[PDB]
């Protein structure tokens, strides 16, 4: 039940598809479907982009898709518009009843 | 669709000519109802709340003795007197001690002795009672639509919560898009709250029988005593000791909290903080589906492609739930969903999420279906791009029948004579069965009240033996049947 | 004491876990087992009395089990 | 619980009076009587069962007594 | 969930039924039980003879 | 005199530091670090998932 | 079942009935072995020392 | 030991060769033969016992075979 691992930075030209990886353990990410992706713009509170591995909130674009394989969960952005440039944090409800947040990644887009 | 993922889910199939069905709700259990042209619904009793409880008796579980006084009388002078002896907040006892010249009497014999100590309660357990008119059951009706959670909506799920009280026992849930459902509930029979006490001890509460509570061996106040200076039965929590007939001392008998916890075994624990919430009740209702309608029946079949966004999983009840998403042109459309054989020439399984529809394109819908025992194929979509999924169900039809008979017998054991109303649509056979069960349950409750499960098993074995060794065939079979029934009830009791 | 009237058999039983159900299901039977282990002398005499009282074989075993159950629980 | 296994039959009894001898001498019998009063139904059934299982009046009475005493204690 | 199951002082008092109480506030004094002695009268003289 | 203590019994306890761990079905049992310590009372059960 | 550098395909109930010290799949500290007594022997040969 | 309970009759067996199938197909028979040779005395007693508890040639032979097979097997 330790911090999930994500690449420090991710970049992708506009219109390309960009993928972020969240690697946990058999209890953090490989044990449960409590994988949620949070988008946080600088100076603002995080925004829940995905939950339940794949599901997204009502107001969240359809360009955000989540996948989970084994102990690794991935977030993929397709349109990759300029408004998609932010820090993306992965989280998971661990088997011990606690919450672990990934280190976070940054999309540069341009 | 909350009723999936719960092991006590139970399926009610069909309605009567009047479009109503009788269903018994329970707190741990959940009910899924399916009618021909009505959508599938999930009913669960979530909250039972008793309001305005009145205390009928306070029991002392940890007493205290403070001011001990004693008075002695010389032999042949009768019993002595203490003015504390007629004080009600003092516990007193009369005994005899050896008296003589050394003691200061002048006669040789037994001299009367009295000792008194002030009885003070340090901890008590409040037994409260609730009027049956003050029960307020809370039920949740969620249409088993297949729609996923919505963040923007004021209600994230489309489950609707309806409160049923004994006075307002008829209520209708308005399920947006599905018409309305009406519940004609009977709270007054769910629990007999005139024979129940809400027994709250220090930080924990139980729902207990009222005669049991009134027959406890502890000091008790009538419940209206704010001063608490007239405890009854004070001698059950003190001991008077006279060893060697020389002195007499009285001591308190120790905190009775653990003894009360042991005496509470077999009592259902109920929350009694921030309201009197009971999570053990059952409620009988008559469900009226006449104003309940399927959503999107006047839609066209989807022509696009479906992708599974949540791999097909098998629930504990022998059905399968899958989550599909739509990539087609028709914004709202009926999802083509069938459970067929490999060659697709026979329909083997039936849908539980009846009329699966795709309201929004980028919004997956998750479908519960009941595949047949063995191999079957879940076909989703139409030929161009159609996705076909295989599945194997590991049971057997005879096994499912045996499991269903076991479940029916178990609900009869729990909701004795009320199980007949769990799926009844009226009918002569149901009424005859319910009446016979009422008579036999009355007899059984008379002849087996206040008996443990081991005693029930012993009596069942004895009755079965008597039936087995019986000259008459009618009495032999009747006694063997009674023995088998009481053996089963003893095995299934005390849970 | 109050613990000797346990509220076990008073009806009122739902499909919800009651207080100390799993623990208290066999605790009395386990008590009887420990008592019979500690007091084998009484069990032999109870068996002899059951055998000498009652003619049928069923009768003797019924008496023996009843006596061995009452003995420890007579308190 | 501990209260279910009292120290009554230990054989360590002197002329000095014990802890709750006066109180507990009749507690068990009083509790059996109260139980029979509250739960009359089982008493009649036990009487019928004892009558059926006992060939002689001694067997019937002894069996009925044992059944009546066991039912409350067994709880 | 797990609960602590209250205090067992009173249940223990009920369990101790049939045990002779003794003293332990100072020295573990016992005021029960017998003692078997043999009397030696040989060297006993009447005081007022 | 000088009696040696033979056995200490607990008559009133208190539970604290309660913790829970869960596993998904068919994945064996969960693990709590507190299970190693013997002063933690622990129990294994199954809940619907 | 994978042992040192070799793997097998075994029956689940057979594997869960193996008489060896075990950890649960998510034990994650690695030190709380369950039936350790299967892998140790306690000897008190003359009732003199253990 | 783990070796005492092998993964033999579990119904998982394919056409692909199983672990230690070839060599281990006859280990039990070889061990039984070696044990019987090392301990001829017990086999005579087993034969005598099987003949004593007989009443049919088939019965005696089966009893002797089972005794000789389980005598080395029961540790
Ligand atoms: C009981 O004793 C206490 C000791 O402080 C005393 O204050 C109180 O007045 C006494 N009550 C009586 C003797 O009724
Ligand atoms: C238990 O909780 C207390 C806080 O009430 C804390 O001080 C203590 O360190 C905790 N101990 C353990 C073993 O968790």
């Amino acid at each position: 039940q330790s911090a999930l691992t994500q690449p420090a930075s991710v970049s992708g030209s506009p219109g390309q598809s960009i993928t972020i990886s969240c690697t946990g353990t058999s209890s953090d990410v490989g044990g449960f479907n409590y994988v949620s992706w949070f988008q946080q713009h600088p100076g603002k509170a995080p925004k829940l982009m995905l939950y339940d591995v794949t599901s997204r909130p009502s107001g969240v674009s359809s360009r955000f898709s989540g996948s989970k394989s084994g102990n690794t969960a991935s977030l993929t952005i397709s349109g990759l518009q300029a408004e998609d440039e932010a820090d993306y944090y992965c989280s998971s409800h661990t088997s011990r009843g606690t919450w672990v947040f990934g280190g976070g990644t940054k999309l540069t887009v341009l | 669709m909350r009723c999936i993922g719960i092991s006590n889910r139970d399926f009610v199939e069909g309605v009567s000519g009047g479009s109503w069905v009788d269903i018994v709700l329970e707190h741990g259990s959940c009910v899924t109802t399916m009618a021909k042209n009505k959508p599938t619904l999930d009913f669960e009793l979530i909250k039972t709340e008793a309001k305005h409880p009145a205390t009928l008796r306070k029991y002392c579980i940890e007493a205290k003795l403070t001011n001990t006084t004693t008075a002695s009388r010389c032999p042949t002078q009768g019993e002595p007197s203490l003015n504390e002896e007629q004080d009600k907040r003092f516990v007193c006892k009369h005994s005899m001690v050896d008296r003589g010249w050394g003691n200061g009497c002048g006669l040789f014999g037994k001299g009367g002795i009295v000792t008194c100590a002030m009885f003070t309660c340090k901890k008590n357990m409040e037994g409260k009672i609730v009027q049956p008119e003050n029960l307020e059951y809370t039920i949740v009706i969620t249409p088993h639509s297949g729609e996923e959670n919505a963040v923007g909506q004021d209600t994230g799920k489309h489950g609707k919560e309806i409160k049923v009280t004994p006075q307002s026992s008829i209520t209708e849930a308005e399920l947006t898009g599905y018409g309305t459902v009406t519940m004609e509930c009977s709270p007054r029979t769910g629990l007999d709250f005139n024979e129940m006490v809400l027994l709250q001890m220090e930080n924990k509460a139980w729902l207990v029988h009222r005669q049991w509570f009134l027959d406890l061996p502890l000091p008790w106040l009538p419940g209206a005593d704010t001063q608490g200076s007239n405890w009854i039965q004070k001698e059950t929590l003190v001991t008077f000791k006279n060893p060697h007939a020389k002195k007499q001392d009285v001591v308190v008998l120790g905190s009775q909290e653990g003894a009360m916890h042991t005496a509470l075994t077999g009592a259902t624990e109920i929350q009694m903080s921030s309201g009197n919430l009971l999570f053990t009740g059952h409620l009988k209702c008559r469900l009226r589906m006449d104003k309940l309608q399927l959503k999107g029946m006047s839609y066209s079949m989807c022509t696009g492609k479906f992708k599974v966004v949540k791999e097909i999983a098998e629930t504990q009840h022998g059905t399968i739930v899958i989550r599909v998403q739509y990539e087609g042109d028709g914004s709202p459309c009926k999802i083509p969903f069938e459970i067929m054989d490999l060659e697709k020439r026979h329909v083997l399984g039936r849908l539980i999420t009846v009329n699966p529809i795709v309201t929004e394109k980028d919004s997956p819908v998750n479908i519960e279906a009941e595949p047949p025992f063995g191999d079957s194929y879940i076909i989703i979509g139409v030929e161009p791009g159609q996705l076909k999924l295989s599945w194997f169900k590991k049971g057997s039809s005879i096994g499912q029948m045996f499991e269903t008979t076991m479940r029916g017998a178990k609900r009869m054991a729990i909701l004795g004579d009320t199980a007949w109303d769990f799926g009844s649509l009226g009918g002569v056979f149901t009424s005859i069965g319910k009446a016979l069960h009422q008579v036999f349950g009355a007899i059984y409750g008379a002849a087996f009240s206040g008996v443990s499960w081991t005693m029930k098993i012993l009596i069942g074995v004895v009755i079965t033996w008597i039936g087995m060794n019986s000259r008459s065939t009618s009495l032999s079979v009747s006694l063997v049947l009674v023995g088998v029934v009481t053996l089963y009830l003893g095995v299934m009791v005390q849970a | 004491s109050v613990a000797l009237v346990p509220h076990v058999g008073m009806g009122l039983e739902t499909r919800t876990e009651t207080w100390m159900s799993s623990e208290g299901a066999w605790k009395h039977a386990q008590r009887i087992e420990t008592w019979v282990l500690r007091h084998p002398g009484f069990t032999i005499m109870a068996a002899i009395l059951a055998y000498t009282i009652g003619t049928t074989y069923f009768q003797r075993v019924l008496i023996f089990i009843l006596l061995t159950a009452v003995a420890p629980s007579m308190t």
